[PDB]
């Protein structure tokens, strides 16, 4: 049991854009929410917004819009969320970084390297015991690559998760 | 003062996680995680010192639902963060963030007339510099991932 | 101007920052456990004398002595614990706060902010544990920044749906010496952005274009008119809809003038379900819509059109779809509501006669009856005595139960916050230390109280904090040996057994369990013991004019059954119609 | 909403198809097709609900030259759609357009000092990016294929 | 029967911009004339043109220039049809993309993705049962790719027919 799964969707698969202060436990009040609120979260990443001194989560639940709305009114009942912004009735932008290291043997690597200059991953770090891509963009190019790379030697996918923002195009 | 962990099958994976920070008083300085029907791989950086670093690798290991941490901060790692950043798109601005977005070497996903979306991935160091060097632009929404890390593995 | 007891530059122990700042706000008593980890806050205590520690016999009853001198003030009350499993024991009233939507505040220690959460000594990291089942906690860090959170936590006590705040101060904190900045503002930006705003007669204006096409109304009040004290009764002075008002909300309507229903739903007054499940407007100000006073949520008024007043954004559509929803705290839009729609006094419908006469006929034919099988009071009939001799009004504390409901039925309320009750949490144990609270909310008032057999001893260590106190609660004590809510839930859901509903002692079951009277000797108050209805009217005779305190302890008939009771996900269809006991 | 449709043997193919949408009331939002001496694969997206789109899968297969009709509005396809436009090219306002058919990544094929001519290609949701980004500069003529679809094949 | 054959041009093969209206059979109308003169249709590509509410329909005809003037101003004999341009006579751009799936082992992946790096074909989509290639240019550079993949395990071709604008150059 070495590679993290498949893919982070289902149908339903509500994506929520938190915005919360710079607590240091401002993620356990946030998915102290989707736990109980009886919500599994699919997919999360947290980061630093545009105004250094609050938080950014971007979430994805499993939820149907009618219930997403018996969240995101009840994310507000939460202190330090300052917004939350239910993006998946938008279009948006939804690029995830995927650091997927596969144990490659020469010839194999140059079979898996053109594999990534397809999805233009960056193939970060490479030995001869393995090679590291690092491909970014929507989930269906990270599903797609790692329904490619179960061919091939897999190791430890350091997902990052769906990071979100609505487009105004 | 890294840590990377390998959950197992529950639901809110994150609240035993993220609690045992908040719990045990010790701040996450970031955290990204790629959960999925029963696997997610957390990649926690928590700005304490390696004895603290020393308790919450096994303290999250008290934790049940942990397959597997590892501290990664001695290795060398790839921390690699992505930050889709949102930047006013005015053109008398624009002209610039092209190179000052290809100098980061990201794509552009979504560009309005006023709002253009670039996709910097990588380094901290580099993402600081972003942070830094393209907020001398008036930034709409950053939004970023946590950094995640990975054994450059020899041996 | 605050009076000041010290000097504003005098730094000192972060207790003396912290117990100004409670009295800054405005506040005078508090329920403080001592500290073996809290120390400080204590000392900075007895060096006030506006502030007033009503020291608990336990913390759970001291938080809910913080319940009940928050719900029968308003103003937000303040428990203190010690760090740790004093700390724990507050979880039980902080999770009533929540759901019962009371303004409180636990002020609690911690450890040394060196020590927190390291499997510490006297240690629960409480600040953690209750982030589920409080409106905010806090672990401040610095001296300097105490009041900061207080004046916010007092914001966020008073401010939205009226929530418990637990407000953690490490032990190391209040041993920092440091001086108090105290007027600095609300660090609390995200609240700002949902703050309600006073909802203007435009958004008011889609229920008052569809009062007139409202024919049949039912005005489904609750926690949320627990401020307004006459306004719902300006509101039906000035529109004339027939109450169903819940346990909150039990008092806010005055509940004996012509529209005088009671409670609703699944445990209500069978003739207030029948005026909120035949409505084709269901109008509510102020209510959670739960699951046991709906019973189903798409057929709890499915033929009616949902508006629904709330100051919590979050609850609206919550539990219940409403048809058109506007937020707003309600005491605030009720005045926005009754004062500016008197232009509309002679416009409005008030065609409510006919919606008021089907309530008429089914008044006594859906009686509040019992069966007086014997001697053996029924309780029912006890607090309608209870209301024929209290002189009115009466600040009545419950536990929760077959027993809670007894009150809610049967007496005739006067006044929002002159009752209390655990609806949401539904807290055994509630209502004696309720009684504790509510004798210093309102001490002088008759702070009368009722208690189920086990739901008081399930506190009785709070006795002892009245005859410390001199408080005169009233208590009765609804005695039946048995867990009187869940044996009618042995009957009316599958099997009418006697799963260990059994509370008393099972080798001298005719006589009582526990000894009541040798309860309230044994902390020296003065007690009774009534079975028969002769004794009754006796009994609370002595007891509204005993100096301090009193107990008694009335016999309930231990087979003796409520209507209405459904399964949950019920309709007035799947009402009960005579369920006893026996 | 999309169909794919294969044809074989016969002059003015797309007159029975193209009748068929028209004759059947039902619209089309766009349609390109690459004929042969005898078979084209027609690309038609039909702006309607997928009980009319139902018919029109049946009813294009009324017509007897139809090989094969397949929505593959379900399938995960490759929407991509090229747009060969001809834009102003004022070097006062050519000199943003530059990096703006770089994000977009398109060739420029002919250039004049007034007219140049580039070759955005792929997503329609880059498409209609351009059809509006691209806008803010005066365009001579869009002239743009229609979207054409494949299945990203997997067993 | 698979793929799509190989090239949409002859001798002849002149190359008729149309400019009409959105009218929903408005293709009907213009394809309805290349019908009912004669004509076979050779290639055609619509699309909607720079002030939106019109198209644009750019057609591939095998008619010698004294027949497409029988075309061109019979065309305008339609209600819809702004303008015809005769691009053939004149110097035109005439980009056409080509969506090739090719079923391809792992080996032989990488020995298409090179002649897909060739082309400047961006390899749009990939599997293990196949890659989808997607390539742009002049219509020598598709017929080229077609005769070059018809060594592999090619797939549906899904081209989209010459697509032309007369260049001022
Ligand atoms: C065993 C049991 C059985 C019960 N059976 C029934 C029954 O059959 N029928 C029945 O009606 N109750 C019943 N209850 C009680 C019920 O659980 C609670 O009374 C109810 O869920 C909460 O009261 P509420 O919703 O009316 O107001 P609350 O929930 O206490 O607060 C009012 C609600 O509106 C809003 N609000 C809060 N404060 C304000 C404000 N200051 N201004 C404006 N709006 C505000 C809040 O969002 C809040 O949710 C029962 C309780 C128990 C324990
Ligand atoms: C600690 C606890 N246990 C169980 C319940 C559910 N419950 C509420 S009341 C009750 C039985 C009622 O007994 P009591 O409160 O003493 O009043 P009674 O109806 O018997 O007069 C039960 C089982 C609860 N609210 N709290
Ligand atoms: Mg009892």
């Amino acid at each position: 049991g070495l590679l993290t799964d498949e893919d982070t969707s289902g149908l339903r698969s509500h994506t929520l854009s938190l915005l919360v202060n710079d607590i240091p436990g401002v993620l356990n009040i946030v998915t102290g929410v989707f736990a109980r609120r009886g919500y599994n979260i699919q997919s999360l990443a947290v980061g630093h917004a545009e105004t250094k001194g609050i938080s950014r989560i971007t979430t994805v639940i499993p939820a149907t819009d009618e219930s997403v709305s018996k969240l995101v009114q009840q994310l507000y009942k939460l202190v330090d969320v300052h917004e939350v912004h239910d993006l998946t009735h938008l279009p948006f932008s939804e690029r995830e970084l995927m650091l997927i290291k596969i144990a490659v043997n020469a010839a194999a690597r140059r079979d898996v390297l053109d594999i990534a200059s397809i999805f233009r991953a960056k193939a970060v770090d490479v030995s001869d015991h393995t090679i590291t891509l690092q491909l970014t963009g929507d989930l269906d190019k990270m599903v797609a690559l790692q329904r490619l790379l179960e061919p091939y030697g897999i190791c430890e996918v350091a997902r990052t998760g769906r990071v979100a923002l609505a487009r105004e195009s | 003062h890294t840590i990377s962990v390998f959950v197992g099958d529950e639901s809110g994976m994150i609240n035993r996680i993220a609690g045992v920070f908040a719990r045990r008083g010790y701040n996450i300085e970031s955290l990204a995680v790629g959960l999925n029907r029963d696997k997610a791989l957390f990649t926690i950086v928590v700005c304490g010192t390696e004895r603290v670093l020393q308790q919450v690798i096994e303290q999250l290991q008290k934790l049940v639902n942990v397959l597997k941490v590892e501290d990664i901060s001695s290795e060398p790692q790839v921390e690699r963060e992505l930050m889709l950043v949102k930047v006013n798109a005015h053109p008398e601005s624009r002209a610039e963030i092209m190179w000052l977005v290809d100098t980061f070497r990201a794509r552009v996903v979504d560009i309005a007339e006023h709002a253009l979306t670039i996709e910097v991935t990588g380094d901290p160091g580099k993402m600081i510099a972003v942070e830094r060097n393209l907020k001398k632009f008036q930034i709409r929404e950053i939004v970023r991932t946590g950094k995640i890390a990975l054994r450059r593995e020899k041996m | 101007t605050f009076i000041s007891r010290f000097a504003p530059d005098q730094p000192r122990k972060g207790a003396d920052i912290l117990v100004e700042a409670l009295e800054r706000q405005g506040v005078e008593t508090v329920f403080a456990y001592p500290g073996g980890a809290s120390m400080e806050i204590h000392q900075a205590l007895t060096r006030s004398s506006s502030i007033r520690n009503v020291l608990p016999r336990h913390e759970q009853g001291g938080v809910f002595a913080a319940e009940g001198y928050a719900r029968s003030s308003g103003k937000p009350g303040i428990c203190i614990a010690t760090s740790g499993p004093g700390a724990t024991n507050l979880v039980s009233g902080l999770a009533d706060a929540l759901l019962d939507s009371v303004p409180l505040v636990a002020i609690t220690g911690q450890v040394p902010r060196r020590m927190i959460g390291t499997d510490a000594f006297q240690e629960t990291p409480i600040v953690e544990v209750t982030r589920s089942i409080t409106k905010h906690n806090y672990l401040v860090m610095d001296v300097e920044d105490i009041p900061r959170i207080i004046e916010e936590a007092f914001f966020l006590a008073t401010s939205g749906r009226p929530g418990p705040v637990l407000v953690d101060v490490p032990k190391d904190i209040q041993q920092q010496l440091a001086i108090p900045n105290w007027e600095q503002a609300m660090r609390l930006p995200g609240y700002m952005s949902r703050m309600p705003k006073p909802p203007e007669d435009s958004h008011l204006e889609q229920i008052v274009r569809l009062i007139s096409e409202s024919k049949k109304p039912v005005l489904y009040v609750g926690g949320g008119c627990l401020n307004s004290s006459d306004e719902l009764g300006r509101f039906v002075e000035l529109t004339g809809i027939p109450v169903a008002s819940t346990l909150m909300g039990l008092g806010s309507y005055p509940c004996d003038d012509e529209l005088s229903l009671h409670m609703l739903g699944m445990h209500g007054t069978v003739y207030a379900n029948y005026a909120v499940e035949h409505s084709d407007l269901l109008l509510a100000f102020g209510v959670r819509f739960d699951d046991r006073v709906t019973g189903k949520l798409e057929a709890f008024a499915s033929r009616a059109k949902i508006v629904h007043i709330d100051i919590d954004s979050a609850e609206i559509g919550k539990n219940k779809t409403p048809h058109v929803s506007v937020c707003g705290d309600v005491k605030l839009a009720l005045q926005g509501m009754n004062k500016v729609l008197e232009n509309r006094a002679e416009e409005l419908k008030l065609d409510f006669g006919v919606w008021r006469n089907e309530l008429n006929v089914q008044k006594q034919k859906f009686p509040l009856s019992f069966k007086t099988f014997g001697e053996a009071i029924p309780p029912q009939y006890a607090i309608k005595v209870l209301d024929e001799l209290t002189d009115g009004k009466a600040i009545i504390s419950t536990g929760v139960g077959q027993h809670q409901m007894w009150a809610a039925q049967f007496y005739n309320y006067k006044k929002p916050r002159q009752w209390l009750s655990s609806g949401g949490l539904g807290a055994m144990g509630f209502g004696l230390p309720a009684a504790i609270g509510a004798s210093v909310a309102n001490p002088d008032a008759i702070v009368v109280d009722i208690d189920g057999d086990g739901s008081f001893i399930m506190n009785v260590q709070e006795l002892a904090t009245i005859r410390v106190e001199n408080l005169p609660v009233k208590v009765l004590l609804l005695n039946n040996q048995h867990l009187g809510m869940v044996m009618q839930w042995e009957d009316r859901f599958y099997k009418a057994n006697r799963a260990h509903t059994f509370l008393g002692d099972p080798a001298q079951e005719d006589e009582i369990f526990p000894n009541m009277l040798l309860f309230a000797a044994a902390c020296g108050i003065p007690a009774a013991r009534v079975t028969k209805k002769a004794d009754l009217r006796e009994a609370i005779q002595t007891m509204l004019d005993t100096p301090g305190p009193y107990l008694l302890d009335v016999i309930c008939p231990h087979q003796e059954h409520v209507l209405p009771m459904i399964p949950s996900g019920g309709t007035f269809n799947d009402v009960i119609t005579e369920g006893d006991g026996r």
